[PDB]
């Protein structure tokens, strides 16, 4: 682990949908890329296994955790191989390739293993107060860094891969320049309803409406990695039809319709989920994204979140107790403005993992407040 | 004797406070003890307090158990040692300068 | 300030609304009252006047900050004159009352004297990062405890004052047990409604919506007090009024409503205010309650959102850029959960002014990042 | 000599970093540094990065100002001193163990 203090200590770099379009479309330089990304990868495994030896040793210890630490420090070593092939031999870059393809494999599981790891943690540990939100924010950091790996890793092999017949021709890689977002919405909205009806035997009906400020009657489109988009709007989508599901299921009034919003404004995108399944309290949102409080593994909504963030997004949520709910994702109306937001190990990172219990800045009241009657 | 050590009282911890339920410890016998780290979750009638360490330390044995209710003020609560050498003598229950 | 130190030293004593009104209704003892008061009040002032301390010295030295300073400081002696001042004598109860109402009127201007301070500390200093959120940070917790004594204050005058004839004799101090919320909706649209025309010569209409899930037909009311929420509604409204009639002012459309939905469940009373304005970008969102980022002093949303959360309660907003705004308060439905929220000095408090400002978390881009066209 | 002092040498921050701007300082000549503290923003073209104290001390001057573009690599950037005392004789410009 002294490659691994090293490289944890090297800053990554943030790209923007900008600059991986550019370079695919104008570029597409195999040499470029290689040279990035030799460098690249094993500076952000480094910097999230800094963060997983920080863990509480209870969790640490799970062998599940164990699994993942171990499939990540394989797959640096197996990066740092690079540092001194040189790019001028084309089977450096063959090989590399390879390398690419067998780290995404053994990535494949890392996120429900993860999962399995915080789990067996709990349900043999206790839920407690400090620790959580601890392990809150490491799995938001782990997990972007993880979406972020593959996200590099899927640039690359889709532009040299060499595919032959690739499914999506006009995308670059995985970022498709005109990705329509209604298409996207009905898309995920299909794909959640077919397993609502499977399941609850009925669905409600989408409702898309689109407000174009950019020019108004012109169909939204935003340069985007659709399956991130894809990814959060079927969580929601299966969220909003659950809950109307089970709200109308006893009721005579015939189900009410998951409406969807989609606005671009000079610099957000903005797509507003709205259901009418009877809503949340206040105090149980925030606890929607907190991993370990969490019919149809519930890391959906965080995740969601994730990918939401993950170029400088946002995904939101906004209930009346009584009605409804609105779910909000926004994305940057322009790539040039949608960098990459990554974990980045340094002492900030360090001190959150270290930071003991403190007193509440805010009073709380007693649970049992003096009877102010007598 | 025994090693130099620090006895912990139960302050009023609010003007009225005459006695309070130990409801959390938040650190652990062996635990170093910063200065305004936190100690215990002390309830009242009127609130719950988070009770802060006042001298720095490490926690040599707990006198008063989680869930003691009503313990008076002036109750000794715990007891914190320079050194952690010394926490070793106290499982057995002035040069502080 | 060795009387300072022991009382910033003391825990606040967070009350609830019912407690407020089960005493003001059921007991209405002014013992009780003056007892809890003659040490609760320089508790408060205290835990506030060691915070202010805590500024840095820039902000501290500005005259405005000293005379609010010194305004405290004369109230805490003041206050403590009753220490020792028995109860069983109703003349030294007559006097006291005197006090808070000297004390009350002392403070009338400290909102806005504040507010110069921290004006005077900017336009002279600049505006930094990590100060700007200290300087936040202090704000919310000196404005809440400045309601918070206002609200104590006016429990015992409007209880022990003696008013003959009293405005609201309903009411109990300033707490409504059957708070009509259309009711205060409509009101503080109205008075909204009123300067609006008089400055831009029009103004949108409400509509009024109320969904009570408790019990469907019945209006909703809450145990609270009205001005409170007068003030929150006030404030949404003046904003969404102006949002629209600016955007509709060269538009030939016709001006839309502002509508208002009030909803209430099992532990939820919201209220959402939405308006077709056209929105605001996400990033400027947070900003709208930053102190120092602020026609028709902007401390309005921030001061809002404090009246929400002083009771448990918040205040929340949600843009969708090129179209329009959500605002909603969230109220506690029962007033057996609506605790007062109060700033506590302790350590926790004392780190936020001692922090250094550290390296960022999360990766930042360059200002000008690598051309990967070329 | 000089009393007993550390220079800061500007790291490569990021695996391909050859030079860096100094964005801006986040100490002050005179102010204590402990380490992990935030001690200046460099940019390069890859990312703003927060260059952090590596030694605990106090600054005791300032050998690169704010501004200064595309600094290489190993160039000293401040001075640090183990103790405030010391600060003075540097405003003029090995028993560190
Ligand atoms: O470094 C810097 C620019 C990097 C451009 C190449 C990136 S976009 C490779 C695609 S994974
Ligand atoms: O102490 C405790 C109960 C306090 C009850 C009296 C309060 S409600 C006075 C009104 S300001
Ligand atoms: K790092
Ligand atoms: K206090």
């Amino acid at each position: 682990p002294k490659q691994i203090e090293r490289y944890s200590r090297f800053s990554p770099s943030p790209l923007s949908i900008k600059q991986f379009l550019d370079f695919g479309r104008d570029n597409a330089c195999e040499k470029t890329s290689y040279m990035f990304l030799r460098k690249e990868l094993p500076v952000r495994l480094a910097n999230t296994m800094r963060e997983v030896n920080l863990l509480p040793d209870n969790l640490l210890n799970r062998p599940s955790v164990g699994l993942v630490q171990s499939w990540y420090m394989q797959s640096f070593l197996e990066l740092l191989e690079y540092e001194n092939k040189s790019p001028e031999d084309p089977q450096v870059l063959d090989n590399f390739l390879q390398v690419l393809i067998k780290v995404r494999n053994r990535h494949n599981d890392v996120v429900p293993t993860m999962a399995q790891g915080v789990i067996e943690y709990k349900e043999k540990f206790g839920f407690d107060p400090f620790i959580s939100t601890n392990i809150q924010y490491f799995l938001d950091r782990f997990y972007t860094n993880r979406i972020s790996f593959r996200m590099l890793i899927n640039q690359h092999t889709l532009l040299f891969g060499g595919d032959t017949n690739p499914v999506h021709p006009k995308h670059i890689g995985s970022i498709d320049p005109t990705c329509n977002v209604a298409d996207v919405v009905k898309d995920a909205y299909e794909t959640a309803k077919m397993l609502c009806e499977q399941y609850y035997l009925v669905a409600p009906e989408l409702e898309v409406e689109e407000f174009n400020a950019k020019a108004p009657d012109k169909p939204i489109q935003v340069v985007y990695v659709p399956s991130h988009l894809f990814h959060m709007l079927f969580e929601l989508f299966k969220n909003s039809m659950r809950a109307t599901v089970e709200l109308y299921e006893d009721r005579k009034e015939g189900y009410p319709a998951v409406k969807t919003l989609v606005t671009l404004g000079k610099e957000d995108l903005s797509i507003k989920i709205s259901d009418l399944g009877g809503g949340v309290p206040l105090r149980k949102i925030d606890r929607l994204f907190n991993y370990m409080y969490s019919p149809l593994f519930g890391y959906g909504l965080p995740i969601s979140r994730l990918y939401a963030r993950y170029f400088q997004g946002d995904l939101k949520l906004y209930s009346m107790e009584g009605v409804g709910t609105d779910a909000v994702i926004y994305l940057k109306a322009l790539s040039s403005e949608s960098f990459e937001r990554l974990p980045v190990f340094n002492k900030s990172a360090w001190r959150h993992y270290k930071t003991t219990p403190e007193a509440d800045d805010w009073s709380n009241p007693s649970s049992e407040p003096r009877d102010a009657s007598k | 004797s025994y090693p130099p050590h620090m006895q912990v009282l139960l302050p009023a911890l609010s003007p009225t406070m005459t006695m309070g339920t130990v409801q959390r410890w938040e650190k652990k016998v062996g635990e170093k003890l910063s200065e305004g780290d936190l100690l215990a979750e002390i309830e009242t009638d009127k609130a719950t307090i988070g009770f802060e360490v006042q001298e720095e330390g490490y926690l040599a044995k707990i006198l008063v158990p989680e869930g003691t209710r009503d313990v008076p003020l002036g109750t000794p609560l715990c007891i914190i040692v320079e050194k952690e050498a010394d926490i070793s003598a106290f499982a057995d229950y002035t040069d502080l300068k």
